Parts: C-alpha cells; structure tokens; sequence
C-alpha cells in the first residue's frame, strides 16, 4: 500500500525556519516527481513548489511568494522528501501536504503533473 | 488483330454492413499514448470511409504504402491495425519500413513488407507545455533491435558494461527511458507530433472492413466487369458445383488466377469464365 | 501564472441530482486540467485527469468535459458521499495554480 508519511511540522516563531519531512512508502520513489502543497486555514489549496525526479534532471520549481525563500530537496536512498522552508512571515501558515506523481509506465497513458498520492498533511503555524 | 467481347455491365458486390468504423475516436483522441508504450487498436466489421480522414488538421504526412489514399475508398481490407502516439519533428521520417535510429530500433518498428498508410500531424497547440510537457517518453537503451509491431514497456535500469547496477542508475547504468521536453518555443523538427499508423491486410480471410462502395445486382451468364470485395476483373459468371468448404471464399487455377468466389452477400459460388476471345 | 476561476461557489443540491461546475482557464491551456476531490477534515482525492478521464477507483458517476479555456465536471447522480470541495487545477505552465474552490453542499 502507498503510504507518504509526514514530520517535522509544528509551530515557530517569525523568521525561523523548519525542516519538513515526508517518507514515502509502497512505491518506486525514484521514478515519481515529488509536489508541495499547502492549504490556508479556511482558504482553497496553494502550490507550494515541485521537484523532479532524478531521471529527468531533478529542476526544482517554486511559487512566485515562495521562490526565494522556500528549498525543495529529496533523498533516494530513504525515500524520503525534504521541504526546508526560511524566514517565514506570518503569511506562512497553512497545512502542507507532500504528494506524488507517480507516472505508469505501462499503460502508456501516464501523467506526469497529476497529484495522484497525497501525505496525510501537518501543521505549520508561524506566531511570535 | 484479336477480337474480344466488351463488358456490358459492371457489378460491384460488398459486405451487407452498416455500421461505421470509430477513426474518430482513434483521432479525435483527448491523448496519444507515449511512443515506447504506442496504443494500438483493432477495427473491423465495420464499413471504412476515409475520406473523413482529412477532416482532421492539414496533414503532414500522409504516406501510403503499397495502396494509394484516393483508391482507399475502393478496397476491402480484412483486418485494421491502428497505432497511435507522438513523437517529435524530424524523427517523423523513421516510422516507414526499413527504417533505422532511436524510434525504428527501440520504440516502433515497421515491417520490411509493410502495406497500410502512416499519417502525421503537428500537435504543438495540444501536445506543449511551456514548461515541458513530460507525458511522453521514448526508449534510448535497449539489448537489441525491435521485431515488427513489437511493444517494449519494460523499465528495468539497462546494464551497458560488466559492472552489475543492482537497481541503481548511474555511470554505465542509464535509465532506458527518456522524456521529451515539448514546448511551444521548440523548433519544427522538435516539435511534437501525432502519428496514427493504419496497417491493413488483404485477401485471404473475408474482408470485414470495407469502403462505402454501393452493392448493385448480381447479374450471371453475361460478360461483365465485376468487383467481389475488392477483387476486380472482367467475365462471365456462372452457377459452380464446387465442393467450396465453408471457410473457404476462393479458388485459384494453375496460374494463381480467381477462378471461383463466393458471394459476399448471398454466399453462393460462382465460376469466373473469361470474355469469349480469340485471334482473327 | 495563469489567473484561473471556478464557477459556481456555493452550489448545491439534494441526492439524485445533476450537478455541473465551470472552470474557466485565463488562456488556452490545452487538455491540462484537473479535478480534486477535498472532505471536510481530509486530504484531496485526485478525480478527473487531462479533464476528460476517470481516475482510477472512482465511481463512474463523475465525468470530466471540455478543452481550451472551459471545462466542466458533471456528477450524474449525486450521492450522500459526493458533499465535498472541488478543486480544478491547472498544469499547462510551470508555475501550478490551483482553482478558487467550489463547495457543494446539501439542502
């Protein structure tokens, strides 16, 4: 079963940084793109920012608030995806949700910009 | 000179079929399935009119081999091969037979006695992201070349030297497959581009495929032009005694020539007798 | 990035009924859509792929619709299940933007 578990939310004083975490489980990491999303409290989902997998280069892209400050890295040998987020405004919180993208190889017909796993999601609260 | 008797009258006998083959949906497809993993579709029993086929962008390419696309409309095919997908620009040219490079070796190949039509067309307003449209992926690795109509989705890390991989790509180690990067900025030959091949095949089996061509009535004991399922010629007809076996459509003489067939719709037999002739 | 808006976002309707939601995309966008699935208190669910085709281990009531700059998911037969937020999402351009959320409810 596909599982992406998450960790290292919590909550963090303005301008401070944290570390999330999300290992996955169930699936070929390696060959799955690897998406950021968040959701504001109350408000509609957010893209946060999108690593590629290593097959295909590894390019990260970010968000136009978060270019500068968010950094997206991954880990082929645990599974494991890293989200390490800087200088955080009180803007910044909202619950993040790690998914994947996972592409078929077989069928023929595999997306490759599609959510199709989604971590359970943590909390990221930024307050004085 | 040799005198010869004229036709009188020409007759065309066709399969009583209704309904429509779906091109459409093999072309009016929301997505080309990726070159390595090309889709591929069966039509038959069904009546074929291709001369919607153009109804569909201004064709890039439209090459035919062994028929013609204006005399498609004039034949009885048996079986219909289909295959979708996408490639790019100047790799157009590999999808032909005897063909060679990284599409002919390790993603399509096209036999050497190939006898269909290819159609391509360009796709960048569909098939383009301007980001990279990473959907399709074509294979760059492979132990050896490709038998005809033969489709590889492994995706198992390809071993080039001695060293053993264990799963791991890296030096020596090269992940089989790679994507394509289509963008609305790229150029022609690197733009994306949707090929549907056809593959037909003729006689043996009866045709079930077939073009709109009207069935008129069959008129025997006359010298007449006639078209059995696309089988034209020039005789007279007449009633056979032949102990013609049910699966059995036709018979040939000593020189390979159709001497007896079976009415495609009536499936009775009749015996061919050419237009009585001679020297003067 | 591509300003992309929903419409409706408050509808509603009762069980056994048709419901449709319009997603509109600022620029011609291709077959490069897609729909989600939120519950209350739950992670989204990924329903309509390429706006046209059914995801896997989804029930066939839900169907995707449209090209270029409109697009459409209708729900057949609405179910007590079927009360969520809708999401479409756009993946043309590199920078993803997600929809402003359409919340369907019951009577």
């Amino acid at each position: 079963e596909v599982q992406l578990v998450q960790s290292g939310g919590g909550l963090v004083k303005p301008g401070g940084s944290l570390r999330l975490s999300c290992a996955a489980s169930g699936f070929s990491f390696t060959n799955a793109w690897m998406n950021w999303v968040r959701q504001a409290p109350g408000k509609g989902l957010e893209w946060v920012g999108r690593i590629k997998s290593k097959a295909d280069g590894g390019t990260t892209d970010y968000a136009a608030p978060v270019k500068g400050k968010f950094t997206i890295s991954r880990d082929d040998s645990k599974n494991t995806l890293y989200l390490q987020m800087n200088s955080l405004k009180t803007e910044d919180t909202a619950i993040y949700y790690c998914t994947s993208d996972v592409y078929d190889f077989s069928t023929g017909f595999g997306q490759r910009d599609d959510f199709d796993y989604w971590g359970q999601g943590t909390l990221v609260t930024v307050s004085s | 000179s040799n005198f010869r008797v004229q036709p009188t009258e020409s007759i065309v006998r066709f399969p009583n079929i209704t309904n429509l083959c779906p091109f459409d949906e093999v072309f009016n497809a929301t997505r080309f399935a990726s070159v390595y993993a090309w889709n591929r579709k069966r039509i038959s029993n069904c009546v074929a009119d291709y001369s919607v086929l153009y109804n569909f962008a201004p064709f890039f390419a439209f090459k035919c081999y062994g028929v013609s696309p204006t005399k498609l409309n004039d034949l009885c095919f048996t079986n219909v091969y289909a295959d979708s997908f996408v490639i790019r620009g100047n790799e157009v040219s590999q999808i032909a037979p005897g063909q060679t490079g990284n599409i002919a070796d390790y993603n399509y190949k096209l036999p050497d006695d190939f006898t269909g039509c290819v159609i391509a067309w360009n796709s960048n307003k569909l098939d383009s992201k301007v980001g990279g449209n990473y959907n399709y992926q074509y294979r760059l690795f492979r132990k050896s070349n490709l038998k005809p109509f033969e489709r590889d989705i492994s995706t198992e890390i390809y071993q080039a030297g001695n060293k053993p991989c264990n799963g791991v790509a890296g030096f020596n180690c090269y992940f089989p497959l790679r994507s394509y990067g289509f963008r609305p900025t790229y150029g022609v030959g690197h733009q994306p581009y949707r090929v549907v091949v056809l593959s037909f095949e003729l006689l043996h089996a009866p045709a079930t495929v077939c073009g709109p061509k009207k069935s008129t009535n069959l008129v025997k004991n006359k010298c007449v032009n006639f078209n059995f399922n696309g089988l034209t010629g020039t005789g007279v007809l007449t009633e056979s005694n032949k102990k013609f076996l049910p699966f059995q459509q036709f018979g040939r003489d000593i020189a390979d020539t159709t001497d007896a067939v079976r009415d495609p719709q009536t499936l009775e037999i009749l015996d061919i007798t050419p237009c009585s002739f001679g020297g003067v | 990035d591509i300003v992309m808006t929903q419409s409706p976002s408050s509808l509603s309707a009762s069980v056994g009924d048709r419901v449709t939601i319009t997603c509109r995309a600022s620029q011609s966008i291709s077959y490069f859509l897609n729909w989600y699935q939120q519950k209350p208190g739950k992670a989204p669910k990924l329903l309509i792929s390429a706006a046209s085709s059914l995801q896997s281990g989804v029930p066939s009531r839900f169907s995707g619709s449209g090209s270029g700059t409109d697009f459409t998911l209708t729900i057949s037969s609405l179910q007590p299940e079927d009360f969520a937020t809708y999401y479409c999402q756009q993946s043309y351009s590199s920078l993803i933007t997600f929809g402003g959320g359409t919340k369907v409810e019951i009577k």
